[PDB]
RNA sequence: AUUGGGCGUAAAGCAAGCGCAGGCGGAUUGAAAAGUCUGGUGUUAAAGGCAGCUGCUUAACAGUUGUAUGCAUUGGAAAC
RNA sequence: GGCGAAGGCGAAAACUUAGGCCAUUACUGACGCUUAGGCUUGAAAGUGUGGGGAGCAAAUAGGAUUAGAUACCCUAGUAGUCCACACCGUAAACGAUAGAUACUAGCUGUCGGGGCGAUCCCCUCGGUAGUGAAGUUAACACAUUAAGUAUCUCGCCUGG
RNA sequence: GGUGCAUGGUUGUCGUCAGCUCGUGUCGUGAGAUGUUGGGUUAAGUCCCGCAACGAGCGCAACCCUUAUCGUUAGUUACA
């Protein structure tokens, strides 16, 4: 359980008599055991926003099965003109990613990884791309079972 | 799935 | 016996051009007349599978939900089965969101139990106007939440008369992991339904038989007397 | 942005057609393999780095050892 | 609605001319597509020559008007508005989507050709839109003729 | 004494006009919303009808007194 935030956003509702600033925040809840979720909540002060985002992210928790500590294939994460390349890292080389991106990688409990950024990388875009990538992955045992092969490589 | 448990 | 041609007094006749192309593949290779027809044998086996699965589920001591909200036909059938079998049911229209949002259901039914227990306990505790208002709230609760006040937890199984026509029900069922059965129509999506039961519901002469057979299933599963689903005759139920 | 981007409202489709060259090009059979891959051989100095060793206060560094693009000849390969 | 390469094409008669839709199991034997370059046409307006100018109307005249008006306002009025011979080669020349090619839900259609045939209707073949699944984009929206899936070729894009 | 384009407070005002926010769940990545929309009922978001809405909070809401019918405790400094 880590419950790591990404960034606080400020907006304003265009209404005369006081432009309402009910600004939104986004938090990510994980446990480094495959459980991943994230929630965005709009509120007025810090504690209410923090609590609403915690509820939203923790209630939306869903687990993703963990392979060996690093991914075994390269994959592209595409969301809102923002792509991120994931490449396998041998279990002794190291993990290279950005701060929030590294937080996302750790939140899944995955070890050393290789990453690369493409496009405009506004943090919500990167979060969506990472979500897509972790949901678009294919498994070796799956292709081995749905097919007829014993090697399972 | 055809089980509930 | 069980779901043969003798019991089937109507299996086709659904109004045309309201259909799903992939529901033209699971059932009834396309008719030249383009009238919405349905298959006999595949529906029979699907119904048998639903019957045995709901039997097993009831033997697991689980909760079940039954639905009916049509003008009078399906509503009358579901009311008859509700006073016959203790299952969750809604006599009136779905509130848009009544399954996905669950905490609001819990608070509504807690207030419903408060009102019911107050009315039962009350010998002289409110004025005439106050009692009239409380009875108005009681009646409003009976309209929608009254059919589900009997059970106070999520029903583990549920039927749908028409998932596309009950879009809210099918959406809220797909929100959850609960298995669902549905009288699938030619303009439905089989992937939205856990167990396919392709049958005509817009023709009431078939949906009445389906409702009776599900009533038989739940009654026999609940160790209660059963009226049909193994019988060489069935009563006529036609619109007048 | 071949590798490694697009062209509707953002920068992007000539106003359109004829439209040569060129590019891309229906199927089947054969050979040569020109291209291509590949085998033998030669050459591609040293020095540069990658790695090992030695001399250094470990050290940068110096020396030792090998590592290679690429080209040519010759034997094949036949899918394209 | 149809003909269309677009721009565009409607009071009608004839002459000449292009292409079209529908099936060709008959023919040729890949002869096909794109397109550097080149060629042609290409709204309107406008310039030159001959006509003539119904109607209005650039410029210009008088009159309102506001503080001011060579304006929106009113009455005029010239060029021009037409075609034949010459040119111009541009646009919101837009469907804001280059061409050619293949596949892909579904529904409502609409027209024409083929047959059934009394119109109606049926499907087939082409044009033709709307709806709409999936999918696509940030969205709008596209959505079987896509802005989906892609290929070949050309042309363009690189902050203001 | 000045200083309400520097204020507190207070008032006028739209207006006794039906409109104004939050919790949960849902469309969407957002700027937002669904309830708050559309039909009937009142002055009224007052209610329900249908409806991704269900609920809750403010206004509204109504709980006051006088009157209108009667009765009750009490009777003058009313009656008489």
């Amino acid at each position: 359980f880590e419950e790591r935030i990404v960034k606080l956003k400020r907006i304003s509702k265009t209404t005369k008599g006081g432009r309402n600033m009910r600004f939104s925040v986004l938090v990510v809840v994980g446990n480094r055991k495959g459980k991943i979720g994230y929630g965005i909540a709009k509120a007025l002060e810090v504690p209410n926003a923090i609590k609403k985002a915690i509820k939203a992210a923790h209630n939306s928790l869903h687990t993703i099965e963990i392979h060996k500590g690093s991914i075994y294939h390269e994959v592209i994460g595409r969301s809102g003109a923002s792509r991120v390349l994931l490449k396998p890292a041998p279990q002794g080389t190291g993990i290279i990613a950005g701060g929030a991106i590294r937080a996302i990688i750790e939140l899944a409990g995955y070890s050393d990884i290789y990453t690369k950024n493409l496009g405009r990388n506004t943090p919500i875009n990167m979060i969506h791309a990472t979500m897509d990538g972790i949901l678009k992955q294919l498994s070796p045992r799956r292709v081995a079972i749905l097919r007829n092969k014993n090697l399972n490589e | 799935m055809g089980n509930f448990d | 016996s069980l779901a043969k041609l003798g019991e089937m007094r109507t299996h086709v006749g659904m109004v045309k051009r309201y259909w799903n192309p992939k529901m033209g593949f699971f059932i009834e290779p396309e008719r030249k007349h383009n009238n919405d027809h349905f298959v006999l044998e595949l529906q029979r086996q699907s119904l048998q599978t639903a019957y045995n699965y709901v039997k097993e589920v009831a033997q697991n001591n689980g909760q079940i939900l039954f639905v009916g909200t049509k003008n009078d036909y399906v509503k009358k059938l579901v009311n008859n089965i509700a006073k016959r079998v203790d299952v969750a049911f809604i006599t009136q229209r779905w509130l848009g969101g009544t399954l996905t949002n669950f905490k609001t259901l819990s608070i509504s039914i807690n207030k419903l139990n408060k009102l019911v227990e107050k009315q039962a306990e009350n010998a002289a505790d409110l004025t005439k106007k106050e009692n009239l208002m409380l009875s108005r709230e009681i009646e409003r609760l009976e309209k929608f939440f009254g059919g589900v006040k009997s059970l106070k937890r999520l029903p583990n199984l549920l039927i749908v008369d028409d998932p596309v026509y009950e879009k809210n029900a099918v959406a809220e069922a797909n929100i959850l992991r609960i298995p669902v059965v549905a009288l699938c129509n030619t303009n439905t999506n089989p992937e939205l339904v856990d167990f396919i039961i392709p049958a005509n519901n817009h023709q009431p002469q078939s949906t009445c038989l389906l409702m009776n057979l599900l009533a038989d299933a739940v009654a026999e599963a609940k160790a209660m007397p059963t009226m049909f689903a193994y019988k060489p005759d069935e009563e006529i139920q036609i619109e007048i």
